[PDB]
């Protein structure tokens, strides 16, 4: 069975703490198959190369004119997050909408984790499960 | 009467015509040779709005933002729906604050959940002195109705004064 | 009756003359032996208040090509203008009423005062067109028609049914 | 054999009806392997989790300042399309170009379909097979 | 073993020659598994359908207001590159940042190559391995 | 002696009552010569044609995005102001600065007055006597 | 008696012939005193130096994005207009409003005339007598 | 002479040097021990512009938009190519309408498929009265050439009038 | 004879010394009548109140994004210029054009002078005599 | 010969005086016994038409730093200006001729009247450079050279051949 | 001592009068028998240089609502203004000091002259907040505390440790 | 003392508590029954900044751009870091040229690697004649200090002149 997951924006997604986004893992389009989840992280149980992705729908009113959207690894072997795939966008150039998508193949051991962070978080629309999400699959 | 759906019996293979399930329900178990479709009620946070033969209800996935309240709740037969809270209007997917009519202009229509404040420049003989999202153009104080004489002519942004 | 002060020219005596009502102006001030003669305002001019003007004000509100008279120049009031059909007023202009695109429908038509209002078509309804009159209409209802579902609809296209049931 | 497909923008792509985009399925870079196509829809024949994607090249002159690009499921079990992956973009902020990409893993049964819709459709450049496309593969 | 690769922006990435970007293939997040690399190209050794992707982080100061980002095939059977997946973006609408992502499934024979090109190249930020990259995997 | 005056922006200049601007009449560059002043108004004591003028220095941070700058007549014969010379400017199209200037010849009788009004008044820079002003002279 | 005049925008003001603007000369605020008028022109009957001026209220919806507002002399001695005082404004940088004001002293002989031209003329708001005008007085 | 390509014979394994196929063709079958490369003609909607050894011709994948017409058709040896239709010019991947020179300015060059209208302000003694994408600056009517006297001086935007 | 003058932009007009603008005084439309001129300054020979004015035509390509246009008095009694009438404009919000106009009444003594300064001076179009100018007349 | 009316000052008789041709002005009006004296326009001044000016017009067209004379001030005409080499005229400015970037080439060079024109290099051609003179050039043609194809070219890079055939 | 020329009115003799120092103005010019009388500038007026003004200059620098006096109007100098606490000067305005968002921290606080300066938090440090005072602070250091690592930190969140070691 | 990490011995399966490796090192080989953790030094282009048990050092993946120089080199214990070169300041991820104070304004603070030039309008009695990113407002030449008379009053953008 090939690990896969797709996690969706949820009412709890934006903590305001500067930490990772949280996600839904079972309702509507969300699911886990051969991966786990823990406090915002996808937790890997089978080691290998994974294609990881995330899309965030961004939006706001006028204008931290720069948004960073990224996927980061956590390993117990080092006490700081490691960057995997990051984008910077300045879409504030009244109402605007932009969506940021990231995907890429990374190596992950059992027990390592992946998270998503956006700065600033508040520009993320979490109100719709089809518009912000985070997933992966083994390749 | 009750709408239907074709279904190949698993282990008979004959073409059955089964009853679909009504809004508020989903298919717990398909119709067989002798048994009708078994329909179950949507659990909380889930709905079906139409007849269907879903194996699980759709998820109530509309979330209200901080500027928004429920116009409808998540029910067995419909998703949640949201409208802009008091003081905001729905524009391009967002909830914007109701605008203010400057001095010189008056409200001709209150802001609502779908509509910004509407403003017009105060027509002659009328005035508004403040930036407000309620205040309408009012007619000038009428010195001759009060039996007084004129002190200072008014404008579209100031009331006429009369001398005591 | 509001008044203004004046002086008789023959005697020098102080006078108290009547002002003149909306629609008129002082054609001749009072004298010791006659009241103020109030003339009617000529065409293209008005007085909206009691006054002692010697000439009425000019009706200076002109309607643009996208406007029409909401009120005519009258002896009592200036002309006034509103946006013609199809246009609404904004920032001293007359703009074209917007269209609601496919996927969305009209919830209030445009007026001279406001632009077309629009919502995203709710579940079960659709609008296939960019239009400033078309509302969200309910999808064709295959079950009510006793017909099979052929293709499910969306917010911008109607549900399609076949032409028969299933049996 | 693992299902996959990649379908491309074609002369017929923009119906103007408010329905789904249509696509080419055999010429140039387009192909189908273990999936089918029917009136704009990819039609699934083997049930499972699929990574689905689509990219549309958008462009126009000045400025419905908001574009929605999405992928939607159709099932015979419900008489309305279901949203899978959607983006909203306001790129009109004279000539402009922007491209919108969507990808994500979804569960699809045999007989279900996936389509793409863009509103407004007219901003999609269909004139180049490398710039608008829709595909999938099983994971 | 399923072919995969993920290659990253490197100090040598922007040649200035109008040719393809170059990439890192072994340090930090870069790797090759069952694919090769030669002067900017991923070189295929096992024939099949591949999901290919690339992300470039773009940025600059004010304002060739149009950027083209694409993935192109090279085959010894034809003396010109073939377009696979291309985007055009006009993000110059002072400092700005935008990221362009491309992904899609293509058929590649043994011995064929894939490259990335961006015009104009100079707007690509190559200084961070998490922000510009190019990879693939067989599907 | 030919009537003239030049009045300058002052600390009192913005009443916020929706009434007219107030002005300095004696200090620095301000003077009255054969005209009077009362509560914001130039008061006419000699009948004739006057060239009246006013300049207001406007300025703001980003953003009724429309500014109206006008001169208006008051007469005891009629209980409403008459518009003389009016400009509408939408300069808000961050920090911005704009000057509005008005001048023209009008006939004024003894006992009539002229006032200046700006809507919105708070965009007026009243801090420099050389920047916002109101004057007249008989012609 | 010192020549002066102030002419106001009228319903006839925009001929669309590429000829000069026309003006009202009697109603409301408009007057002539020791100057004449014929077909858009102020006609000089007493030779001397005049301060001439004109204000035009401009306005439009979005967008020759350059507006030229000028005063020009005609003399029977030479078969072409002479430019006196001219401004070029590019205010189109949605609904916008801008005022252009011109004033200056020129020598005029009896029988010479002065006209105002705006290109493009249709951006002139001629609907309010307080907003667009043309006048002069001898100095 | 004819360009070539190395090829490992399937079932011999020797290195052959085969003839490539010419533009308008593709390789139906590779060269063997005794047989030359077999070349076939590109079917409709396909092309090869260079010598090649493709197993299938490239697809003619350039499509003209509604503002565009074919400058070249899809041929066996080349792809389709498009240019802007009459009244438009090619700018940044789009087809824009030719601009108009306002009154006061004249056309100094017609718009073409690659080029916008070119305009200049009418030099002295010349005029243009209308917004037009054809009309050039014309010299003023010359009152003395017609034997008439001057009525109204002209401008960069109006013709000189002469009195009858 | 009532003092008046109108000075026009000239080829010498922009010294680039940070000193005042220079002006033409005799050719074309420029004249002096009962005022003098020396090194950019209008020199007063008859004491009284003057309406002073200046218009500068500004223009540039894109972009101190703030332009200051002013008239200043010099007197031998005090070793620094006095500001009379000053405007600040931020018109840079590609090719742009804007006109700044200043006028007002000031009292001037014999031997005092008036100069015009623009910062930044190089945005002044000095090529057309009808476009940038400086004048005055006694009132 | 166009004329203007005048009066003899000694007699009061009406006169019909000749106007003055391009390049001249009326230095002295006609009299009963002499024609109008037409003076030649001095330097920096012109008359372009027949006229009865008493002073010629001033040559007021000044060339900016990015411009040069297309025509000198002459007694018959004002000066006129065009953009210097490397610049084209737009909106009363002289702008730098654009460069066509890599992937695209010049199809018309810039002039004082127009900007550089550019196209995307068609199939078989390339431009490697950002340039306001470089055209799309045909790819190096390996088959014509009898050499093997090493790396295929693109619209912004030339095809590379090896240095020998295949055998 | 700088001077200016004058004339005695009784005799017509030429005089050489003293100018007047900063803080004063000429209230009365010199005579043959007395020096210039220098008056002190009244309130709201100043002279900053030696001068022979007959009235001092007006203190015309007014402070806006976001400003306060850097120097008072004095007889020797005009008033001058600076941005109040929380604001910096830019383009003749007083703007709010920016905040450094999460992920970044203050390296210089705002002043009346400059805006807050900000950097992205370097490795090992964090800022969790949007703030115009908060600096990048070092992560909680699990090894120095003898505690196990629970969740690694980032540039915008602190490292979490458990409450015990591993054994 | 030395921080640690749990580890299941491969082939014993007992829970060991191993020493982590220090900054500048990584784990060449894990701790066993009898042997301590074996730590190796980071090779060039690699680092570890904290105690760790990485099997390979992190890559020094910060690259300086053409506007930038190393504030720190890649070391065994830290990544490279970059700052803006002389003449530039760090704004929103970029290196912008230091701005110039126009005539009428003077530098009140030099530009640095983190900070743009700071400018103010020249206060009374002071001047700056040029656009410069160094030049401050200087006091006017004082004619009375030099024993001269005033020739031309100065401004915020021109020095006072005195007569010889
Ligand atoms: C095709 O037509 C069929 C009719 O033959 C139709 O099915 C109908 O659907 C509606 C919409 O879901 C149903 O309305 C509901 O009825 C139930 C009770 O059985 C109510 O509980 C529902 O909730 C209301 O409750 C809220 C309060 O909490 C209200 O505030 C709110 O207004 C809710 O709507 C709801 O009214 C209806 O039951 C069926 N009718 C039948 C006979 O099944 C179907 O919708 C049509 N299809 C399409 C695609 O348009
Ligand atoms: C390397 O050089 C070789 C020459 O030794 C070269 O091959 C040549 O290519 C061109 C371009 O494809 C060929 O030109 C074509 O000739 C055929 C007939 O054989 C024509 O039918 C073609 O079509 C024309 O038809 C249209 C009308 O419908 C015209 O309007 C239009 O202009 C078309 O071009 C076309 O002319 C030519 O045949 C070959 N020559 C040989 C000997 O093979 C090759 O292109 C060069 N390689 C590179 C990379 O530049
Ligand atoms: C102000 O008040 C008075 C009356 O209370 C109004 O005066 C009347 O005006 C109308 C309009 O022409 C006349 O027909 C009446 O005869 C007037 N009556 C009296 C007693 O004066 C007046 O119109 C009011 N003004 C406004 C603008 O509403
Ligand atoms: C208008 O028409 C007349 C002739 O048909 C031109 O008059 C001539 O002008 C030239 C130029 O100096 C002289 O050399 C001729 O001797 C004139 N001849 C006559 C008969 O008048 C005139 O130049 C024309 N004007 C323009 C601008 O083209
Ligand atoms: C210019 O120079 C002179 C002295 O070298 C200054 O004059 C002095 O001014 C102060 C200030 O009021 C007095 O207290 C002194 O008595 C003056 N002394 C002399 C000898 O004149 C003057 O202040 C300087 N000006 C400026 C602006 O710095
Ligand atoms: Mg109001
Ligand atoms: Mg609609
Ligand atoms: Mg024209
Ligand atoms: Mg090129
Ligand atoms: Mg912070
Ligand atoms: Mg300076």
């Amino acid at each position: 069975v090939n690990p896969a997951a797709h996690l969706t924006g949820a009412n709890s997604s934006l903590t305001g703490s500067g930490g990772p986004l949280l996600w839904e893992t079972q309702l509507g389009l969300a699911f886990l198959r051969g991966l786990s989840y823990h406090d915002g992280a996808l937790v890997v149980t089978k080691a290998g190369y994974y294609y990881i992705y995330s899309k965030v729908q961004l939006g706001g009113v006028g204008c931290a004119s720069t948004i960073t959207h990224g996927l980061y690894k956590r390993t117990p072997r080092y006490p700081e997050e490691l960057e995997l795939l990051v984008s910077q966008q300045s879409p504030c150039g009244r109402v605007w909408w932009d969506s940021s998508f990231l995907g890429g193949v990374v190596h992950l051991e059992a027990g390592e984790e992946v998270v998503v962070r956006v700065l600033d978080e508040r520009l993320v629309d979490y109100t719709k499960e089809d518009r912000s999400y985070f997933g992966a699959f083994m390749v | 009467e009750t709408p239907t759906y074709p279904w190949r019996d698993a282990e008979t293979g004959e073409r059955l015509v089964c009853a679909q399930c009504p809004p508020g329900t989903f298919v717990q178990r398909p119709c067989r040779r002798d048994s009708p479709t078994t329909c179950g009620p949507c659990p909380p946070r889930h709905y079906t709005q139409f007849w269907n033969y879903l194996e699980r209800c759709r998820y109530c996935n509309v979330l209200c933002g901080e500027r928004e309240e429920e116009a409808r709740a998540c029910h067995a037969t419909h998703n949640r729906a949201c409208r802009c809270r008091t003081g905001f209007f729905a524009h391009a997917g967002f909830c914007l604050e109701h605008a203010s009519c400057p001095p010189g202009a008056g409200v001709i229509a209150p802001g609502t959940p779908s509509q910004n404040t509407q403003c017009q420049p105060c027509p002659p003989g009328t005035f508004s002195a403040s930036s407000s999202s309620s205040e309408q153009c009012q007619p000038h104080r009428n010195c001759t109705a009060l039996g007084l004489a004129l002190n200072v002519p008014g404008s579209s942004s100031h009331d006429t004064l009369c001398t005591s």
